[PDB]
């Protein structure tokens, strides 16, 4: 088909006529000892499956606070009766005690 | 096809007929005119905000400006758009200064 | 190199959204993947993407991780003794070599990829909760039947990955879809709904199964359909697979022969409502439930010795439908014992039941393909002479493709480093190992 | 034909007529990558709502955020922001049941 | 041909320097059709104000 | 104002899988479909169901019509020049007149 | 071959002094795979303290 | 394969290719290093306590 295929030893091939990317015209799915080449009367192309020989990962501890967290916070001091000159502190905690 | 100035009203199907070899360059130049005419203001289109554009697409009814289905539960300042502080502002004006003043 | 993440300590509020993106240390063509420790709790959209939105769903400390991969080419190890079998299904091309995953080239794709759902097995983690545990799966030969894909000589690995070879195993996949290959291969696919972070089980009323037949020495050499009926060969004894069209496990396999069995992995073709098989002893042409020997006492005793001299396992057959011929491919009488290039071919014309012989140019493989030499200008070119030769009378579509491609011609994959036509003008190409040169000589018919 | 343009800057008045136009395929790649870079999110962009363009074109003065001139005659429910009944609701909460009990 | 593909989302380098010449005009038709599909209305889009 | 008032027959598509497609020709024969691809053929058998009744089964692996108008039903059989020779097939069996 | 066997639980004396030589390396691969399966994580297991 | 010091990160599948006859002894010695490195504290492992 092209001058470059004369240096190849085809182990097997498929004469598929139809393809999405190109019109077709015998884009032979040919196999070799190491690659899966492809010639379609215009040039030879390599379509072998590339694999990820090097893989690197990362982590992210995404804290998920509750939507109802600062809503109706737990307040045990419903009544805070004190003297006119009292200086008593007030304590309260949010629901689930998360973030806000 | 020289005539298209309103843009997007071209004729992609047929009047090409796979002919003449040489109008392809002219079509590319014509397409450049159409693209430039539609958006002759580009400096840094980094406002992609796909979610913003996509959501408003399902709205499709925004004719009276915003007409949002929400309540616009965010604002910072001004006597214009009113937050929940309007009620707090009202009682301060009504009690502290205007109606129920000190010793009332 | 080292991959970082935009946000690693996000604080959402059940419904809040945040888009975290992965940033590898170098820059280039890298694929992306994402993972998480708990199911759900985040609405990860298109986990294969680089920047993923995560909508909080439930309270709890979650651990979201990304995955960046380096797209690089890797050479295959398909030696001559283990060539490609190149099956076809749903307009997609399958590779199917030894030591490698079967692999498929999708109709809407240009790069080969491992078969979707291949190696998947929904195995319960502990006494329950069936999860899709992907195990290492390697096959021997893959073919198609009734919109499915099949597997032979399955080597099924698992957890505790000391793999065990199953020469008796035979697996089938689901039905295909619009320009897509079958999607799953797990036998226990069902009993799993709503699997998010995110496997998917949306089939076409066809599941996957395995039969694990019982015969002599197994090795499950070859399989070939015939009029909606399977015919599997073991080099000894054969079975017929009849699909019953049920929801799950529809295939029913029944014994056919007790002595028949194919010689080579590519030694059966469907010629005319029947199979052409050289069953390790002679040539058999069987139409189902009945078999007749084309080589009873005509070409038996001189085919058997010729094939056995060098390499019986290099046998191949091909259907030459244009001239109603079916030939069997084999190595020549004088050849290296490790050579798999077929030198001589015994041709049988089924239109008149006559046998003959012919020489082939060291065939490594054979097939029918459209003719080359279609005149065109693949690379855009003008030089500086005519200015693209402005065509008169408009132009003729730049090329003729309205007429369907025809004059389909048999082609041969040759050991002589190239492609050769087998049925063309009288000429022959011998090989000279003394000088390592290919010599062309006129074809000598005797 | 240049090369590195991603700011929707495609020069259409510098080609050529007798020499190589073996870039029309490359022009298509250049045109495509410009479109992809500007808007890398396209699935169904019906979200134009052309009447809204005319309405906001009448404004044309979007420099200090929105400056909306609409009506925003929508509100679902809340005990906070109120319609023209602000004066009535205030003297309900301040007097009717909060301060001035029945028989005031 | 190119079937089952819609919108200008196909990967770049489609011409691949090797498409004869009959794919160039087909690319233009695909670009024109997809561009029309993306924004099937244009009157005077001067209302960008990139700021 | 579209209307859907059918005659218990719907519309469907099969999207077959064969060599190079192009689906050159189709011709019925005794309530059985025969489609040609210039290579390999399929038989379409209607099962008379409410929706998607047609079932298509493979018939030949080498046969296939040459021209879009190269098949006629002569006598309970099809006259086909299948790119190699003349074939007169009555269904599930084929003979070469040429 | 050795199929349907996982984990180093097979009975000893498998070489049986008669396995040609092609089973010795297969045994090593099985041992390596099973050992990897048993403890698929090793950083610094000095934390034994047999006492 | 000399390089493995983190242990359990070996390569059992392929780089053997059923070749060279003589690396089997080296692999056995290498496996001994991996086993000893993981657990260099053994006096009487009678605390099986499988449950």
């Amino acid at each position: 088909y092209v001058d470059e295929d004369k240096d190849l030893t085809p182990l097997s091939f498929v004469s598929m006529p139809f393809d999405y990317y190109s019109a077709g015209n015998s884009f032979l799915v040919v196999g070799t000892n190491k690659k899966l080449y492809k010639l379609t009367d215009e040039s030879l192309t390599d379509i072998s499956r590339k694999v990820a020989t090097v893989t690197k990962k990362a982590s992210a501890s995404i804290k998920i606070y509750p939507v109802v967290s600062q809503i109706v916070p737990k307040e045990s001091t419903i009544s805070m009766n004190f003297n006119q000159t009292k200086n008593l502190e007030v304590s309260l905690l949010p629901a689930d005690a998360n973030n806000t | 096809e020289t005539n298209a100035v309103v843009i997007t009203d071209l004729n992609p199907l047929y009047p090409r007929d796979r002919d003449y070899i040489y109008e392809g360059a002219a079509q590319i130049r014509l397409i450049k005119q159409t693209l430039q005419n539609t958006f002759p203001n580009v400096t840094e289109p980094v406002d992609i905000d796909s979610d913003t554009f996509k959501i408003m697409s399902e709205k499709l009814k925004f004719t009276g400006d915003a007409m949002d289905v929400g309540g616009l539960m965010i604002k910072n300042v001004t006597p214009g758009t009113g937050d929940k502080d309007v009620v707090t502002k009202g009682q301060m004006e009504a009690f502290m200064k205007n109606w129920m003043e000190n010793k009332l | 190199s080292s991959v970082t993440l935009d946000i690693v300590s996000a604080s959402l509020d059940v419904g809040e959204e945040i888009v975290i993106t992965a940033t590898a240390s170098p820059e280039g063509e890298y694929s992306y993947q994402w993972s998480v420790d708990k199911t759900g709790y985040v609405s990860t959209t298109s986990v294969t993407g680089k920047s993923i939105k995560l909508v909080a769903l439930r309270k709890g400390e979650i651990n979201v991780t990304c995955t960046v991969s380096q797209m690089t080419q890797k050479d295959y190890d398909a030696f001559d003794d283990y060539p490609w079998y190149h099956a076809v299904i749903s307009n997609c091309a399958v590779a199917t070599t030894h030591y490698e995953t079967p692999q498929v080239k999708e109709f809407e794709s240009e790069y080969f990829v491992d078969l979707p759902g291949w190696g998947e097995q929904t195995v319960v983690d502990n006494d329950g909760n069936p999860s899709v545990k992907k195990f290492n799966w390697k096959c021997e030969r893959v073919r198609s039947f009734n919109n499915r894909l099949f597997a032979l000589n399955m080597r099924e690995a698992n957890a505790s990955g000391v793999t065990t070879n199953y020469p008796l195993r035979l697996r089938w996949s689901n039905f295909a879809n619009e320009n897509k290959a079958p999607t799953l291969w797990d036998d226990f696919a069902y009993d799993r709904v709503v699997s998010s972070d995110g496997q998917t089980q949306a089939l076409e009323n066809g599941y996957a199964g395995y039969i694990d037949l019982a015969d002599s020495n197994g090795s499950l050499i070859d399989i070939l359909p015939l009029k909606d009926y399977l015919f599997v060969y073991t080099e000894f004894e054969t079975y017929i697979g009849s699909p019953t069209n049920n929801t799950y496990q529809p295939l029913m396999f029944k014994k056919l022969f007790n002595d028949s069995g194919i010689l080579a992995p590519e030694c059966v073709v469907e010629v005319e409502g029947s199979h052409f098989v050289v069953t390790q002893n002679d040539v058999i042409l069987h139409n189902g439930a009945t078999k007749k020997s084309i080589a009873s006492n005509r070409v038996k005793n001189m085919l058997i010795n010729e094939v056995c001299l060098v390499n019986p396992l290099a046998t191949r057959v091909h259907l030459h439908q244009d001239k109603k011929e079916v030939w069997v491919l084999y190595v020549g009488p004088g050849e290296p014992k490790e050579s798999f290039a077929c030198t001589k071919a015994a041709v049988w014309n089924y239109e008149f039941d006559t046998w003959s012989f012919r020489t082939i140019p060291y065939a490594q493989c054979i097939g029918l393909v459209d003719p080359p030499v279609l005149e065109r200008g693949p690379i855009w070119s003008d030089f500086q002479e005519i200015t693209w030769d402005d065509p008169s009378i408009k132009e003729l579509v730049w090329r003729k493709d309205a007429t369907n491609f025809r004059q389909r011609v048999t082609i041969v994959g040759s050991f002589l480093k190239g492609f050769y036509q087998v049925d063309v003008g009288a000429l022959d190409y011998f090989y000279d190992r003394l000088n390592d040169v290919v010599i062309e000589k006129p074809l000598e018919m005797r």
